[PDB]
C-alpha cells in the first residue's frame, strides 16, 4: 500500500518539479528556512537559560511566519483562484511579507 | 491699584480697515474647498491596475 503512495507520490512531484523552474526556488528557499529554526532551538535547549526571550521569541517567528507566506504563494501560483491574477498575488506576497519584518524588528 | 466708582473712564482706540480685507475670509475658506477637489481629481483619475 504504503509502497505505491510513495513511489507514485515521488514520481509526481519530481516530473512537476522539473517541469516549472520556480518551484525548486521556492522549495530551496523553504528547507532552509527549517534549518534555521532547527538549530536557534538548539541554542535554547543546549545551555539551560530563558534569559531575553523576547529575542528568542522573534526569530523563531520570522522564521515560522516567513514560511507559511511561501507556501500561500506556492499554492496560489500553481492553481489560479478565481479573480486573482499572477501579477496580483506577487505584489500581495511583497506587501504583506513587509510588514512582518517591521513588527519583528520592533520586537526585538 | 484702582477701584470701582472712581476710576471707570473710557479707552479709545482709532484703527483702519480697508474694503480689500473686508472680503479675504470667504475667500479663504473658498481656496481650501477649491485645493481640496483637486486632490480628488487626481487622487481618482491615476492608474492603479498590475494587470493589463
Ligand atoms: C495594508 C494596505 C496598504 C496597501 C498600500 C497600497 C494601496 C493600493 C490601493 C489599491 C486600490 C484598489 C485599486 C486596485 O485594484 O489596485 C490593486 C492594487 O493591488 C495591490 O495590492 C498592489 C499594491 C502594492 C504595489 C507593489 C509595490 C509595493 C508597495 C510598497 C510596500 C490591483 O488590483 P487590480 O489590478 O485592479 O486587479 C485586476 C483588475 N481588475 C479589473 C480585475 C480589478
Amino acid at each position: 500500500d504504503f509502497q505505491e503512495t510513495f513511489k507514485t507520490s515521488k514520481r509526481a512531484y519530481f516530473a512537476q518539479i522539473e517541469k516549472y523552474p520556480k518551484l525548486k526556488l521556492i522549495d530551496t528557499f523553504c528547507f532552509f528556512l527549517v534549518l534555521l529554526g532547527v538549530i536557534q532551538c538548539t541554542f535554547i535547549i543546549l545551555i539551560r537559560d530563558n534569559f531575553p526571550f523576547n529575542a528568542f521569541l522573534a526569530g523563531f517567528i520570522i522564521c515560522v511566519g516567513q514560511f507559511v507566506l511561501l507556501m500561500s504563494l506556492r499554492l496560489q501560483l500553481c492553481n489560479s483562484f478565481p479573480g486573482i491574477s499572477k501579477n496580483r498575488a506577487f505584489a500581495e506576497f511583497i506587501v504583506a511579507s513587509l510588514i512582518l519584518h517591521f513588527v519583528c524588528l520592533h520586537f526585538i | 491699584n484702582l477701584i470701582s466708582q472712581v476710576a471707570n473712564g473710557q479707552v479709545l482706540i482709532k484703527y483702519d480697515y480697508p474694503k480689500s480685507s473686508f472680503f479675504k475670509k470667504p475667500l479663504s475658506i473658498a481656496c481650501y474647498i477649491f485645493t481640496a477637489l483637486m486632490g480628488v481629481f487626481v487622487l481618482k483619475t491615476l492608474n492603479m491596475n498590475v494587470t493589463n
